[PDB]
């Protein structure tokens, strides 16, 4: 069996509906919906998520399916920026704008994988470097002046 | 006359 | 109204989250919008859970100043304390 | 980024196209999703405003829902709360998917914050299910269920769906509001609407049907419907119930079914046990035993009913069983082996139960009838003993092997109730001397099969005796091989010897007076005295006659006669071959043979008619035949067979036999007590007389059961054996 | 100055804190001098920390009870006080009478009230479970004490946490 699926542009990105239950949300959908023949062909709208980058979360999920869930408590667990596997590193060698578009898309689709990469990926993209540095990739100008500035750096002494 | 042909006995084995 | 500020509160704090304390006072050291958004008691009351059996040092002029108020208090509605990575800069090993 | 003014119209519309169940579109549902994505991802967090209208919208939608199922009839309602509920829990499933990201994004947040008062969005539906809706009309749809139970109940068939709804119901609606990660199934509310409600009408009803049907049914036929309703209920929890009512559920109606009437189910119990009904029996004690420690004084019960019933077994056999052992035994063992098939089958072999039949058994086994007429317990055992003695005597039919081991068993199995071992120990052996010393055993391995029983059940030193006792009669038969072996190497001898070497403290035996020995008997009798020389030189020999038979021919008379007696019949018919006169006090100073037995063995000479008095018309049977009294040999007697036996028992020496073995397991029975308390007084050195009894009572229990004037004359005895001292003043406390 | 080393763990840990502090080449060890042995108790020996500390101790055996008068008249002429304690977390432990000690052993009338008192919270090994020195110090309630302290997590095989305890003391020798 498979679920149609439509972004905000107006095409179908058809997919294994074991394919799909990556998300949470469409898991939840196929669940409690009342599944029958009767409005099964009807695409899904997604008015949130771009067309190429739900192409994309249809690839990532379509590589993310063997894989079983790990249900693992994250209390516990050291929360690390340099185990993530490495299709993932392939994977996102793409610019900010959709990654952020990315980061916004799997939230909306709950994606537990997708987002967990890609919040340890953008946690990469900021460790280990100064606050110019974060200020010169993501363009936020300091509105506050230089005596802001100046108690900031007491304030945070690394 | 009388005459003798078989006859079984018991004997008291006792330590001394 | 950066593409990192428009993103959701809720994935702003999972990324946060993953971020280590000693680069993330760089972070809310931008000023701005971060120097507010990163003092979050949620966020670095999980901070102070998972680090605080791993320092080995307390002294008198920093002790965790009501600590059984902040850490072993588990669920309070008082969460006005605002302060838990000035309670974090005092509990650090400096 | 929209504010919640645009998107709730819309919004609101969706989740009641959602509740009013139409089968909403997946395309509806999404945009759903993507409102309330778009409000959330619009303080630092915003939901409340979200939540509120949730929280409203549900109390607004349950408390209409309410009036429709406000005062609608009983039966009507429950089906009415069953569908309600299902649409209800459908439709908060997709609800909650929409506000699946309100689960997300700031009901954590909340939880996080420690602000209590909030909830998941399923929860929050449960909640305003469990307060708007459930908490008014509770009291009637319990009491609906509760009425539909009772029909059910009462025969009449109906719907279980709708009962496992609303059961479903109240388990779904206990929930951990402080701890929503605490999981699990909660039952809280469920306990405390339905639970006791249930369980009181169940009591309630139970009382009543019981109640009715003791006065309306006999007892039987109450525990055949008790055992139904017993599985019914099991049933009842099982289909349409939570599982955890099936413990207390069916504690209380064992409680309410079995145990408040248990006083009338003994007014019964004996009855029942009258009448031999093994299967009502059975059914009584499954029922019983469902109650903790009840069984008790009901188990007592049977065990009373046993011994009155052994005690009329041996009503049965009256007088007769007091001479006629197998009858005896086979009424006890049939009595026990009825009551161990009664107690195998309808009591479940309880451990308990075959406790009391063993203890019942050994209480009619120990004491009763033909031990009253015998005013002793010591006859008890005595005739089992008797009994085994006739299960061995070689008599002309022949049993079976197979069924001699079994029978022998049971006679085992009776034996391990006796409590003086020591007499029946002391009578077998004196049998098992009687049986070889003539060797008219039967098949040997059944004796020997009957001795490893003995050994297995009362330990080595019980019959130790008995198997050097078969010891002793082998190495006799091994002797007699070297004696024949011998003669065939020297001279021969006039007379087949076929001599039985006894031991002279195993065997229990008394030697007889002298003798005069025949010439020819005594050439043979050296020869015997150098052939124990030659061998061993170290033993000696008693040779006791009482005894000893043996084949003599009879020339003197119409022809050649071989029948056998005892060798004081044959040194009287010796010497009335040397002359055929003899007066009593002749064969006294010849025979060497003290006047008693001399009088037995004359009377029964005179009972065979082998030979007659001075005077034929003088009496035989009933003459006391004084030392000048003559008797000649009948010589005109015929004899209708060639080989005639004669040694037959006289019951004058029967009952002086009998009374000589009490009078010998008696002074054993004294020698072992004063040997026990010797062994018993240097360990402690301190106990007291009634303790020091009680404690032999203890360890030689598995013997016998002495009488108390036998202790105090054992206790006397060994006062004045001097072995230890006594106190003065306290003759309590010894010491040594 | 001085430095009065105290505490009832030297008895309560398995491992003798004693033996290591003796056998390290780095802290100069230095055996029990008789002049400076007191009667019936340790002998308070120099012990420089590093070949490089001007700085004496004085070791006190696990004795407990007010303050007997073998020990109040020691702690008089002390830069600080050194406390040894229990940091393995198996069980509930005892909260008020080492509160107790501690203010007995930081009376202010046993001279300037500024003297530190320096907590070691020691296990036998590496390998032992260690209580979080977070949680031990609030349980043991030292806000109250308004006198310097430092509780500090050594190992007493290691010395891995022996000298920063020390190290602390001895910036308070001006103060």
């Amino acid at each position: 069996p498979s679920i149609k699926l439509q972004s905000s542009d107006g095409e179908i990105f058809e997919v294994d509906v074991e394919i799909a239950k990556q998300s949470v949300t469409i898991k939840t959908m196929l669940e409690d919906l009342g599944m029958d023949d009767e409005g099964d062909d009807d695409p899904v709208p997604l008015p949130n998520v771009n067309a190429a980058i739900l192409k994309k979360v249809i690839q990532w999920c379509t590589h993310h399916k063997d894989d079983p869930p790990p249900p693992e408590d994250d209390e516990n667990k050291e929360k690390r920026t340099d185990d993530i596997p490495v299709w993932d590193q392939e994977f996102l060698k793409v610019d900010q704008g959709t990654l952020f578009e990315l980061i916004l898309a799997a939230n909306y689709l709950d994606i537990k994988g997708l987002l967990d990469v890609t919040c340890k990926t953008v946690a990469n993209m900021i460790k280990g470097k100064t606050p110019e540095e974060i200020r010169k990739t993501f363009n936020i100008k300091n509105d506050f002046t230089e005596e802001e500035e100046a108690q900031v750096r007491k304030e945070n002494q690394w | 006359r009388f005459e003798v042909k078989k006859w079984n006995a018991v004997a008291l084995w006792a330590w001394d | 109204a950066s593409t990192l500020t428009r993103l959701p509160i809720d994935v702003q704090l999972y990324i946060l989250s993953f971020l280590s304390p000693h680069d993330l006072c760089q972070l809310g050291s931008t000023n701005h919008y971060w120097n507010e958004t990163v003092r979050d008691p949620i966020l670095w009351r999980y901070f102070l859970l998972r680090d605080l059996p791993s320092w080995s040092s307390v002294d008198w002029k920093s002790l965790p100043d009501l600590e059984i108020l902040k850490k072993p208090i588990s669920e309070v509605t008082d969460g006005a304390f605002f302060d838990y990575m000035a309670v974090y800069r005092m509990c650090c090993p400096y | 980024q929209i504010g919640l003014d645009q998107i709730w119209d819309d919004l609101r519309a969706g989740i009641q196209q959602v509740y009013t169940r139409q089968s909403m579109a997946k395309s509806r549902y999404m945009e759903l999703y993507t409102h309330v994505y778009n409000y959330c991802t619009s303080a630092q967090f915003v939901g409340l405003e979200l939540y509120k209208r949730l929280k409203e919208f549900l109390k607004n939608y349950l408390t209409n829902l309410l009036k429709d199922g406000e005062d609608l009839m009983d039966e009507s309602v429950l089906k009415f709360y069953t569908q309600q509920w299902e649409d209800y829990r459908f439709s908060s499933k997709v609800l909650n998917g929409i506000c699946a990201y309100l689960n997300r994004h700031w009901v954590r947040r909340e939880c996080d914050e420690g602000r209590k008062g909030i909830y998941e969005i399923y929860s929050l539906a449960l909640v305003t299910w469990r307060d708007c809706l459930f908490r008014p009309l509770n009291k009637q749809v319990t009491n609906a269920v509760l009425k539909l139970i009772e029909k059910e109940r009462n025969g009449e068939t109906i719907n279980t769906r709708l009962i496992s709804g609303v059961v479903q119901s109240y388990v779904e609606l206990g929930l951990n509001e402080d701890d929503a990660f605490a999981k699990g199934p909660t039952l809280t509310v469920y306990k405390e609407s339905f639970e006791s409600q249930f369980l009181a009408d169940t009591e309630r009803f139970y009382t009543r049907e019981s109640t009715e049907f003791l006065q309306q049914n006999p007892v039987t036929e109450y525990m055949k419907k008790a055992e139904a309703r017993l599985l019914e209920e099991q049933r009842r929890v099982q289909v349409y119930l939570h599982e955890s009512t099936q413990d207390e559920l069916a504690r209380k109606c064992e409680q309410v079914l079995i145990e408040k009437h248990l006083e009338i189910f003994h007014t019964e119990f004996q009855n029942l046990l009258d009448a031999d009904k093994n299967e009502d029996l059975g059914r009584m004690y499954n029922l019983v035993s469902r109650i903790q420690d009840g069984l008790g004084e009901l188990k007592k019960l049977l065990e009373t009913h046993i011994h009155n019933q052994g005690l009329a077994a041996i009503e049965k056999c009256g007088e007769a069983a007091l001479n006629d052992p197998k009858m005896y035994v086979q009424t006890v063992l049939d009595v026990h082996k009825k009551y161990n098939a009664l107690v195998m089958s309808a009591f479940n072999n309880d451990a308990g139960f075959v406790a009391a039949l063993d203890k019942a058994c050994g209480r009619f086994i120990n004491n009763n009838a033909v031990t009253k007429m015998a005013q002793s317990s010591s006859k008890s055992p005595e005739l089992l003993a008797r009994y085994c003695d006739s299960l061995l005597k070689k008599s002309s039919k022949n049993p079976e092997e197979a069924e001699l081991e079994d029978t022998l068993n049971q006679v085992m199995v009776v034996f391990k109730y006796i409590e003086d071992k020591d007499v029946f120990q002391k009578f077998y052996a004196k049998m098992l001397a009687k049986r070889l010393v003539h060797q008219n055993s039967a098949s040997d391995d059944a004796e020997a099969s009957m001795i490893s029983k003995l050994k297995q059940a009362c330990g080595f030193e019980y019959t130790s005796k008995l198997q050097r006792m078969f010891q002793d009669i082998g190495v006799s038969k091994d002797l007699n091989e070297q004696f024949k072996k011998h003669l065939t190497n020297s001279e021969p001898l006039d007379l087949d010897f076929s001599i039985q070497v006894l031991s002279s403290g195993s065997w229990p035996f008394q030697q007889s007076c002298t003798f005069a020995l025949p010439s020819e008997l005594e050439r043979s009798y050296q020869r015997f005295t150098a052939f124990y020389a030659s061998r061993h030189s170290g033993r000696k020999l008693t040779w006791l006659y009482q005894l000893s038979k043996g084949e003599l021919v009879t020339n003197c008379f119409k022809n050649r006669y071989t029948l056998q007696a005892s060798t004081f019949q044959m040194a009287i018919l010796l010497q009335y071959n040397t002359e055929d006169a003899y007066t009593v006090q002749q064969l006294t100073d010849s025979t060497q043979i003290k006047m008693d037995i001399l009088a037995q063995v004359l009377q029964i000479l005179l009972k065979s008619k082998l030979l007659v008095l001075e005077d034929e018309n003088a009496n035989v049977d009933e003459v006391e035949l004084k030392p000048d009294t003559l008797i000649k040999l009948y010589l005109g007697y015929k004899n209708k067979k060639l080989r005639v036996n004669i040694n037959v028992p006289m019951k004058t020496e029967q009952k002086q036999e009998q009374e000589t073995t009490h009078k010998n397991i008696e002074e054993d029975r004294k020698l072992l007590i004063q040997a026990a308390i010797v062994r018993i007084m240097k360990m402690r050195k301190v106990l007291k007389h009634q303790q020091l009894l009680g404690e032999v009572l203890t360890q030689l229990s598995s013997r016998f059961k002495p009488r108390v004037p036998v202790i105090k004359k054992c206790i006397d005895i060994l006062i004045e054996k001097e072995y230890l001292e006594r106190v003065d003043g306290e003759k309590d406390t010894y010491s040594y």
